[PDB]
């Protein structure tokens, strides 16, 4: 779980400062999300 | 009063299982007899936001869940018996049909 | 999978406050030249049931919460500010009128 | 918080196992889950 969590936040990190630029790729943060909420509910 | 940041609102509003206030009646509609004592229960449902006009948010994996429920039935008694309700352990946001 | 037992159920389905995924359309009904996101945000919003006919689960106290939301115009462009919402500290189940 | 906290759970226990004779009073405990919700909010 920790390894897996680690990734997973740290992909997050690479994105979230970027959300303001014209063409950020929002579908990839949202699936990225997905991923996210399913990993805390599985752990 | 601290502000919430962008990327906390926006996880935590999307498309996920969220804990949801649900009418047992719905669950279980041929049971018209019965008054439920709660008559709603707490269950893990997928709620939130896509972001996106095109998708929806739908459940992808399901468990079950029981419960102490009073059931009365009226001009007889009532008894509390375990009632299994279903949750929502995963959710996508997926494409409208 | 451990039953949860009555009065935890009856408890935790009994009016009170709880985190409701609100649509920010409904909260700002004179917006509609704006693409909000997310477009719904996590309150605190009365729910659950008063297991009574003659009574509704309202709020009886209120209080407001800043989130940050991005504000999108079409064909001009967008920006992030800072959004009230309002929440509910207390409720009660009280008569229908 | 910790003093009308233990009174209020103290008044629960007290109903709690009454639940099922014919005549309980609900509206009663009623009344104290919205004490008890109300308190922990404040809390």
């Amino acid at each position: 779980c920790a390894a897996e969590l680690a990734a997973l936040e740290a992909e997050l990190a690479a994105l979230e400062g970027h959300v303001e630029e014209a063409d950020f790729p929002w579908g990839k943060l949202n699936n990225l999300i997905e991923k996210l909420w399913q990993l805390k509910q599985a752990c | 009063h601290e502000v919430v940041k962008f990327m906390d609102v926006y996880q935590r509003s999307y498309c996920h299982p969220i804990e949801t206030l649900v009418d047992i009646f719905q669950e279980y509609p041929d049971e018209i007899e019965y008054i439920f004592k709660p008559s709603c229960v707490p269950l893990m449902r997928c709620g939130g936001c896509c972001n996106d006009e095109g998708l929806e948010c739908v459940p992808t994996e399901e468990s079950n869940i029981t419960m102490q429920i009073m059931r009365i039935k009226p001009h007889q008694g009532q008894h509390i018996g375990e009632m299994s309700f279903l949750q929502h352990n995963k959710c996508e946001c997926r494409p409208k049909k």
